[PDB]
């Protein structure tokens, strides 16, 4: 298998819908992140959230193809990243853009303890056809980055406890059972909504390094800290990469 | 049974192995300072009281060292309680409080040592206690700080952050390690009573009692730090201690002459 | 409960018998440690090993009490620490003594990524009576330090896979069953040899912060790295401290 | 005049009686100090407080000379320094002793942003005779250090707003008038109590670098921050050193 | 007036309060080593002169300790003046020069101590001076370095960077702190003269003089460091000093027997 | 051969007689050192100079053996080191003592760019007998340290251009010819004075790493800078260690 480029890196993906709750959720998260800076070297990546749904609504009404909708949604993930970095600026944390992440992440992680970027990949007008909704979103882009770097882990910070057998905020919420652990191949064979991109399961099947990804509730202080230490406080997803 | 059998187990087994532990227990027992007596001077009960309490005890020490070899350890007192209260309110752990209390016991040892310096009696310390052999042989006495050296590695109590092993335990452990013949605690009461004599009208004096009898009557944490009673039951060399009143003139002199003033607490 | 003094610290205890195997075991361990320096802030503590057994043999033949034997064994843990630090000196790693660890660890971990010290506590001639073998040894001292600091974890690096139901190198080796997980209270109620100090179980009962300690095989490269990420590759010991 | 050894250093002296108030005063001070670490290079020195008065009471009852009382009081300033450093340990701050301050302060301020020490000087049994109370205490020792280093300033953190014309907590409190600014020679010609050592005014007369020292109320959050920026929020004391 | 009144002021007032200062002044006065004599040996005036000066003084020390308890401090000398001159030309402050001079006084104490080692007399040091009590009691003498421990916290002079408190002041302050009965300065002149006898033809010898009389005749900075005269006037225990010539055989022996060789300087 | 402990270290030895010239020589040297701090990792060691000759004169008059004279001369090398470190304190440079150099140099060179120590070895009262002058002095101790660490070089800073065929300041100065290059074995077979310890040639014969040592004139600004880059501006001494 290929070598690991940044074997000591921890990647953390923050959901757009977590950021959408405003100060009530962002301030405790910012305080937890601040305490993690002396413990880990962090790449923090933000998702898009509800504003991407509005631009999808306007763009689909205008008839725009999926290659037009993808950079419009990625722009909203960039804005969440600017907001989070501003709250951490006094700790030396800045936001950096796609070209900087792909070529100069190593020197930026030498200058400071953490860096903020966007979780969406730069697929631009070369997004895949098929669905009218861009498939390669924030969960997928964060995993692609983390596996290519050979990072020590990727943790996904959500607004629910983890993956359930049905939407825990939807019509069938009464039948929703929590899944402490599952595999990417098991999830891919299921039908119905998930809290993570369906394309995340596809890139997990071709992964080379990362063996597990945990989804945890960012609205409960302390769970992100525990997950970064490998404690089981959410849903564990096995990717299919085998250990030595 | 054999030295060769002990050495084979020592090389081949874990130190936790019961077979190894049992063979080590049959080893010979050497006493390092068998003719010395350890004397613990209370911090809050004696030294904090000033001239009226300390000056007569200084006279007794000078007189006693003519026929006795003495190791004299100092308690801490009210300045340590103030530090414990500040640090506990901040949420600091027991290991930090232990370092703070050691410095107060050092203060009291230095003050006592300066009253004794013109009699040749020094203050000793360090992890090796290397000044003890020569001083005991020439002037028959030394002064040391009673606090154990555990510092950040101090074992916490089951509840709270007050260090459980303080100057009473420190003095006792030195007596047991050196194989001393006698251990005397000097405080501000005639001895052990059935209740705290300062806060109860009808306490009855107890001349002699075992550790098990103390626990059976609710006296586990009375005039002595409670871990001292447990260490006493594990001890190899010092199987009893004596508690005497230092405010009574001549009480220490008479305890050293073998008079049964105060309370005698026996391991069994 | 008391506050955490160094919440971002990882403590690692290296067994004396691992160091006793010489270059064949030390060189792969040194290479693994080198790769961990950019990932964690480490306090590395060494045990005593076979030379402490020889000084116990001479001292017990001379009749010496347990308060004499304790600093003689701690000196051998210090020598293992000087050896390990010399191999890491080119990475900026030095050995530091007991007074420095208790008072100036914070500034030393700001100057460099890792520090080496001795795992034995400074009980000196104030060791507890009862057994003729000093009870507070390297496992016990390392745990006392890690819990007082409120560190993020303690990992114990052994020359076996973990704890078994009997000595896997002893007379009853045929009946030895591996224990993936156990509790300190369960171990304390058992009789027979263990790979860790019996007094370690006692200080676990009064612990304030550390909830679990893992014992892993330092002769298998990669297991220390996995344990520091919370992966289960040895025996997990539950201390009895409850999480929030 | 002699050269400046550490021209970029800010020295801050914390009164013993401030520390004596416990967590109610220490916790807000610790939080203010934490925010100052990225802004200034700090040497933080602690005074003695009420425990030195008790050891003076026992020692004077025993008849001890002033050379015996001086190191007994300095020990209490050391304990306040250990307490303050423990609260800042997670920021990389440790306590250092008299020999380290005099010879290795420069390398310690390169490893970390701030260092804690004792404000009492090491006069030991060579304290000056005359009064039965040691004259060279925490204010005096902190100024001696700051002027010898040629530091950029010294700020004294008190439990009152500054210097008054009489004790604002004493019998004549009704006639106490606040002094926004004064000179050391003016104070030395007065009789009555002050919040600073009388010997501080003597060493100010022979100073070579420091031109002013401000006394501020450490019980009001924000005043230490303002004083370190040269804002006038307490009593300014002019030393008599002339500017260029 | 009362211990309770002193303790109330100690808790309620600033240490600068004149009422507190006056109550502390009425405290009892304990002397730590009242029967000892401090002897200062000049660095430039004696030790730098080598065998011809040091060997006879070694003989006098060995003979004197039979009936006297001696604390012997060493000066620094020409090696310290060289360091002061290098450091002053660089613009270094008085606190740095003080550390440099202490190491030279340490050198001279070590050289003297090796000539006395076979007589059992040790070199002592450390912030606690913890080896003094036992050594004085058993061999009646100790050697120490005369420089004070102020180091970087040294009070500067009003002009220049030369430390004003050096080995003369250090020796004197130890005598005053220990409550010693006698303080003797050993240098290379018979005593104080009306002018420097090395550079003036007609200097007249002065057998006895007060500090105020010395200042009135321009001798404030003569054979002794000028701060010694000011410390002498503040002292509680040592209210006079004697200056004698160490190059005259037997001069130290006779000063210790109470003969009035040299100059006696009185505080008042 | 043994491994190199600090392969990236440059060692620089400053002659006592250079320091003896005072500010006229020290100030230009300090300015050159200041400019070298961002270019090399430096261990700077000072010799003793003329004050050691005076203490030799007093001690030999008192009859003292060579084991007494050795620590008396080393003390003067320590004083030169305190002076040099004070001039560099504003750059983060401090003096450190013999026990710190032998055990904690690695962490000190991580906290700051350069460290100052004494060049004399701690032979104390265990100096070798034979001559009444201590043989293991500042040149010898600096080489012993540099070779044991496996440092990248050792440069000796003198008050002359290099080694001559006779003393260039002595009686036979007219016949003195400059030696651009020589070997330790060639020098050891000669008789007469040298600018370096005779024992330096002995420890060069048993060296394991350092192949050459250059002696340069510290009174000419720029020569120390050039020597640290391997330019030939003085006398090169070949030790006898062979390259790969
Ligand atoms: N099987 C399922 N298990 C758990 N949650 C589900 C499931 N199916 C749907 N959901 C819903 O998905 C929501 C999470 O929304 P989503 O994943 O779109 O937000 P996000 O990840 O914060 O946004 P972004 O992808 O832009 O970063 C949950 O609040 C939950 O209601
Ligand atoms: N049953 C009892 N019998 C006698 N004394 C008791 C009893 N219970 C409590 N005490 C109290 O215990 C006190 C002695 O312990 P304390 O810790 O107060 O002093 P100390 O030994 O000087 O402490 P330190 O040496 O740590 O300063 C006595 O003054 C007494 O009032
Ligand atoms: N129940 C058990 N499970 C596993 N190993 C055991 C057990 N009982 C005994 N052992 C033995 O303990 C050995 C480990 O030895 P030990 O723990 O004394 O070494 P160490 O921890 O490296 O030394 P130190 O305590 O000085 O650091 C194992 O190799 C094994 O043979
Ligand atoms: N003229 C004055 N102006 C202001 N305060 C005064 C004056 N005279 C006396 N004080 C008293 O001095 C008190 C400060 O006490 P002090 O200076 O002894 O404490 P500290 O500086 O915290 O202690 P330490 O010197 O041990 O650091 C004030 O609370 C005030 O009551
Ligand atoms: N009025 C005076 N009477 C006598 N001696 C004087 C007088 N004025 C100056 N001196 C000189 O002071 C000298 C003694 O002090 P000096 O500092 O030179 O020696 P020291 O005490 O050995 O110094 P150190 O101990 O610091 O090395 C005498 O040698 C003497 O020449
Ligand atoms: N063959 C020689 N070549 C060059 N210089 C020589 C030779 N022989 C003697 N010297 C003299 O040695 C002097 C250098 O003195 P030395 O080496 O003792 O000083 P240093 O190295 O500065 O002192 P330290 O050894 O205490 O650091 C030169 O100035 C020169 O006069
Ligand atoms: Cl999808
Ligand atoms: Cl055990
Ligand atoms: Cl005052
Ligand atoms: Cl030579
Ligand atoms: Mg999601
Ligand atoms: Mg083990
Ligand atoms: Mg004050
Ligand atoms: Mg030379």
């Amino acid at each position: 298998r290929p070598i690991r480029l940044l074997p000591w890196l921890q990647v953390v993906k923050i959901g757009g819908r977590v950021m959408d709750r405003g100060a009530d959720a962002i301030l405790p998260l910012v305080e937890e992140l601040r305490k993690l800076l002396p413990e880990h070297r962090l790449l923090i990546l933000t998702g898009a959230g509800v504003r991407a749904r509005h631009v999808f609504s306007v763009g689909l009404d205008l008839g725009l193809p999926v290659g037009s909708l993808a950079p419009l949604a990625a722009s909203e993930a960039g804005q969440n990243g600017h907001i989070l970095a501003a709250m951490l600026a006094s700790e030396g944390v800045s936001y950096v853009e796609h070209p900087t992440v792909a070529d100069q992440l190593a020197i930026h992680l030498s200058a400071t303890r953490a860096v903020v970027g966007s979780a969406f990949p730069p697929y631009h007008h070369h997004e895949f056809p098929g669905s009218r909704i861009p498939p390669h979103r924030a969960d997928t882009g964060a995993f692609l980055l983390a596996d290519a770097f050979g990072a020590a882990g990727l943790t996904i910070v959500e607004n629910v406890d983890g993956i359930y057998t049905a939407d825990p905020n939807g019509p069938d919420r009464g039948q929703a059972r929590f899944l402490p652990e599952t595999s990417a191949t098991d999830l891919a064979k299921s039908e119905g909504p998930l809290p993570v991109d369906r394309a995340l399961l596809d890139v997990m099947a071709t992964a080379r390094h990362i063996e597990r990804v945990q989804v945890v509730n960012g609205l409960v202080p302390g769970r992100l800290t525990a997950a970064l230490r490998g404690e089981h406080v959410g849903t564990l997803i096995r990717t299919g990469v085998r250990p030595a | 049974n054999s030295t060769a059998e002990l050495e084979e187990l020592l090389m081949q087994r874990s130190l936790t192995d019961p077979q190894l532990q049992a063979a080590a227990a049959a080893a010979a027992d050497f006493r390092i300072l068998p003719d010395a007596t350890v004397i613990s001077i209370g911090g809050q009960s004696v030294i904090d009281r000033g001239r009226a309490a300390v000056y007569p005890l200084v006279d007794e020490i000078v007189a006693a060292r003519k026929n006795h070899k003495l190791l004299i350890g100092t308690g801490a007192g009210t300045r340590a309680r103030h530090l414990y209260s500040i640090a506990a309110g901040l949420g600091l752990p027991a290991g930090v409080l232990a370092q703070l209390g050691s410095s107060v016991a050092d203060q009291n040892a230095a003050m006592l040592g300066q009253l004794l310096a013109k009699h040749g009696i020094p203050v000793v310390g360090g992890a090796g206690l290397s000044a003890v052999p020569l001083s005991l042989a020439e002037v028959n006495a030394v002064v040391f700080s009673g606090m154990p050296p555990y510092k950040l590695w101090m074992r916490p109590a089951a509840e709270g952050v007050i260090p459980p092993y303080r100057t009473d335990a420190g003095c006792f452990l030195l007596a047991e390690q050196f194989g001393c013949k006698q251990m005397i605690f000097v405080k501000d009461e005639d001895g052990l009573y059935t209740a705290n004599p300062k806060t109860s009208k009808d306490a009855t004096f107890i001349p002699r009692i075992s550790v098990d009898e103390m626990k059976a009557k609710g006296l586990h944490d009375s005039i002595l730090e409670f871990p001292v009673l447990d260490l006493l039951q594990s001890a190899q060399h010092v199987r009893e201690v004596q508690v005497v009143n230092g405010l009574v003139p001549g009480n220490l002199t008479r305890a050293l002459a073998g008079e049964h003033v105060g309370t005698i607490i026996t391991a069994s």
